[PDB]
RNA sequence: UAGGUAGUUGGUGGGGUAACGGCCCACCAAGCCGAAGAUCGGUACGGGCCGUGAGAGCGGGAGCCCGGAGAUGGACACUGAGACACGGGUCCAGGCCCUACGGGGCGCAGCAGGCGCGAAACCUCCGCAAUGCGGGAAACCGCGACGGGGGGACCCCCAGU
């Protein structure tokens, strides 16, 4: 760490929601820079061999990985160091089955499989907006990928809404606003993955982020941070979850 | 006396203090803390080391005894120094012959000191010339190099 | 000079009751005197209490019952978590529900055995058996 | 040999034994000092990172500006009163408080020649 | 009547530096303290003092324990010795001072 | 081991930097730490953790992971997104080597192996099949990292005579 960038990674030392096994060898995969961070994504290897079994050493996952078999998000992906992430869609359209990568309930990463006329949405969180040059609407979302909207929409997109987009052409439709009343899935946190309705929003100053309460089925008020519940849906969710 | 000294809620800084203040009056820890039994001693913090024989000695023994006990003189080899050791055995010091190397470890005392009615001395030998003396006492083994 | 009338009292206590005396004044009365008693009375080791006006702070008249082995002072009154009464009942009394340990907790005066059915904590100022 | 780095005295008076060596990005260069000329030179460096730093070492132009906003591209004459060094408006070294004497009055720099590669002020009222 | 983010009350004159949050271009962000002020002797600058409570934990006491910080003071809220002060966190300002002061509680006594 | 500090503490205007800053400079002041231990000496890589004890505690921080620092000792620059670079470049000091005597070179705190010191510590071995890294569009190629054996009363578990 003396006079450069670190490039390889130890089992011991890897992020904690992987389900891999830290004391079989020494080393792990050093993930390449891409849409999610790190502490919520996992690399592309991981998943064509250990989670689904498709591969048994890596010499022969990565042969069929450059053939064209797997599509992250509507788009083909060749490298086994691309990071796979939240509330992404990888697709395998030969076998003809669908998954979402979602957090369990302990914290790791699963594979909730999912049908097919829902393989085609993706929701995305808007976390900052900005104006670029022309006068244009910058939104940045929750997973590092932008879009644009002209200067006489900027009444429909504030923070923390959330958009559904058609996955390999990215055409909105349908975004679902933030409010007492909406549905809302957590992501991080000591409440991972618990889902319900919202009841309140609390604001501190001097730069402490703001909490939200939420509440349940069965019928539990709890609270998280205002930035860690995703809102999926109005009044009944639109994505299976699980 | 009184009840004892500052058994108070606010008063932790003294009381530490205080007690900070009274371990030095202890010898186990002052002896501990300022190293003093290394820079006095020949042998420099080991269990054993090994010297070059001088002259062979006969020392006298304490008040209700009578005898005589058999010993040599050694010149260390990573000091220099000149140590008084012990011959264990019943007719070892036959077999120890000046310009030998020899083994030394401590005797086993008290507070590592010496022991018995040998006062002065507190080192004893184990090996004459790479071979073991508790063998050659009692047969078992023939000394090399003459 | 004087620093604590709780602890005169309950060495006043413990002293006359261990040559036999069946009543005793204690001079100095606070109030938390006053609640000390009250709750020396609930578990049985003091009869009757009367408060006495004589100008000057008042004195209080006790009669003893010869039901009590030892009272005193919990000094340097430390603090106690809601969860952590053993470690404390380990050190001042003789078997595992030996008497009471009398704590100054958030809603008044009280023994530990109210306080782990509130779940609560607070100081410890004394200790009878 | 320029080192930028930390200091060697602490707050208190004791001093400080350096634990590791000077590392090659805390390092600093050579006053830019602008003169006045004929004809005015400037330099091109590569920073950390690969920027560039435009590096102005000779003045000819100052870019005089106004109350409504009207630049006039006019040359200087000399410095007068420098606040930051005692001995600069003697010299003509032009550093950023400048009072200077353009063919139209007189000025005050408000920018910072050895950073910008620009001389430019405004029009100093009497 | 400007905030800057601490819900409470500006100074009843106006400033003249840069480096006042309340008139100038300095920004606030960080921790927010509170103590009492010990010297004003150089220029713009004052010295506060707060104590708090060590909690040992062999012999089980308390221990009283202090810290003195320096900030800036700026010309509008000029802060004598003797009075309770508000103060937040910034950049570097100097070689010692990195705080800055807010708002003053209890000018005299 | 009782006083220590004079770019030392602060202000005003600037230079320099990727960047704030007495980090440097020109002027104006007399501030700043300290018996609740400053200054100066001594010893020491810091932590997760490890030994011992009924517990309160006392003792240690070589091996595994995470941060820091170093490449015979001291100074200094070039190229680059990143270095003042262990198998890249200059100068001094201190060692050694080849030379047709004019000139050239080298520095294992990488893996085996050698000398010296010591009471005290192993083979000059086989492989890129596995985990990973660099290169390449890809099949692949390289790796004393990592993986396999050799030597040794290293620590644990399960048995024989
Ligand atoms: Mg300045
Ligand atoms: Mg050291
Ligand atoms: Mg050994
Ligand atoms: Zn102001």
């Amino acid at each position: 760490a003396r006079k450069g960038p670190k490039r390889h990674l130890k089992r011991l030392a890897a992020p904690t929601s992987w389900y891999i096994e830290r004391k079989a060898y020494k080393w792990a995969v050093r993930p390449r820079p891409g849409p999610h961070n790190m502490r919520t994504s996992i690399p592309l290897l991981y998943i064509v061999r250990d989670y689904l079994g498709y591969a048994k050493t890596a010499r022969e996952a990565r042969k069929i990985l450059n053939e064209g078999k797997f599509l992250v998000d509507g788009r083909v992906r060749k490298d086994y160091k691309f990071p796979v992430g939240i509330m992404d869609v990888v697709s395998i359209p030969e076998t003809g089955e669908h998954y979402r990568v979602l957090p369990n309930r302990i914290g790791k990463l699963i594979l909730h499989p999912i049908s097919e006329e829902e393989a085609n949405i993706k929701p995305l969180r808007i976390r900052n907006k900005r104006m670029v040059k022309g006068a244009k609407i910058q939104l940045n979302f929750h997973d590092g990928t932008n879009h644009l909207i002209p200067l006489s929409e900027k009444d429909n997109y504030f923070t923390s809404y959330t958009v559904l987009m058609k996955v390999p052409e990215r055409e909105i439709l349908e975004v679902l606003p933030f409010e007492k009343g909406a549905y809302v899935f957590v992501t991080q946190g000591k409440n991972v993955a618990r889902k319900g309705r919202i009841v309140e929003i609390k604001k501190f100053p001097m730069g402490w982020p703001d909490v939200v309460t939420i509440e349940d089925e069965e019928g539990e008020l709890f609270d998280t941070l205002k930035e860690y519940a995703f809102v999926v849906g109005r009044d009944k969710p639109r994505i299976s979850l699980p | 006396p009184g009840k004892k000294a500052p058994n108070g809620e606010f008063a932790g800084r003294k009381l530490k203090l205080k007690r900070k203040k009274f371990r030095w009056s202890d010898i186990r820890y002052k002896r501990r803390v300022l190293r003093l039994k290394e820079k006095s001693d020949p042998l420099e913090g080991a269990p054993q080391a090994r010297g070059i024989v001088l002259e062979k000695i006969a020392v006298e023994a304490k008040q209700p005894n009578s005898g005589m006990r058999k010993a040599v003189r050694v010149q260390l080899i990573k000091n220099g120094k000149v140590v008084t050791a012990f011959c264990p055995g019943d007719g070892a010091i036959k077999f120890i012959d000046e310009h030998d190397e020899v083994i030394i470890e401590g005797i086993g005392g008290p507070k590592g000191g010496s022991m018995g009615d040998i006062p002065g001395i507190r080192y004893k030998v184990v090996k004459v010339n790479r071979v073991s003396l508790k063998e050659l006492v009692k047969g078992r083994k023939e000394k090399p190099r003459r | 000079t004087l620093l604590d009338p709780l602890a005169n009292a309950l060495s006043h206590i413990t002293n006359s009751e261990r040559v036999g005396k069946r009543e005793v004044y204690i001079k100095p009365a606070s109030k938390l005197i006053g609640e000390v008693l009250r709750v020396m009375q609930k578990y049985g080791y003091i009869g009757e209490f009367e408060f006495i006006d004589d100008g000057r702070a008042g004195v209080y008249r006790v009669q003893l019952l010869g039901k009590i082995n030892k009272a005193g002072a919990i000094k340097p009154r430390f603090p106690v978590k809601a969860r952590d009464y053993e470690r404390w009942e380990k050190r001042f009394l003789p078997a595992f529900e030996f008497g009471i340990l009398i704590v100054s907790t958030s809603q008044g005066v009280m023994s530990h055995k109210e306080a782990r059915e509130k779940g609560i904590g607070g100081r410890l100022i004394a200790y009878v058996y | 040999a320029i080192w930028q780095g930390r200091s060697l005295r602490k707050p208190s008076g004791g001093r400080i034994v350096l634990a590791r060596k000077k590392r090659k990005r805390e390092l600093g260069r050579e006053p830019s000092n602008t003169r006045v000329a004929e004809q005015d030179k400037r330099k091109i460096i590569r920073t950390y990172g690969g920027n560039k730093k435009v590096r102005l070492t000779a003045a000819a132009y100052a870019n005089v500006f106004d109350k409504s906003g009207k630049g006039r591209k006019v040359r200087i004459i000399r410095v007068i009163e420098n606040p930051a060094n005692r001995q600069f408006a003697r010299r003509n070294i032009i550093t950023k408080g400048a009072i200077i004497e353009t063919e139209i009055g007189k000025a005050k720099v408000t920018s910072r020649p050895g950073q910008d590669g620009v001389v430019n002020a405004i029009l100093l009222e009497e | 009547v400007r905030d800057i983010g601490l819900r409470i009350q500006p100074p009843a004159e106006k400033c003249d530096d840069p480096k006042c949050p309340w008139h100038g271009h300095l920004k606030i962000h960080g921790r927010v303290f509170e103590g009492i002020v010990v010297s004003d002797k150089p220029r713009k600058t004052v010295t506060v003092e707060r104590q708090y409570y060590h909690y040992l934990k062999k012999y089980e006491r308390y221990e009283l324990r202090r810290s003195r910080i320096h900030a800036h003071n700026p010309p509008c809220i000029n802060a004598k010795v003797g009075d309770r002060v508000l103060i937040a966190e910034t950049r570097p300002l100097s070689k010692t001072k990195h705080f800055v002061v807010v708002a003053v509680l209890e000018r005299a006594e």
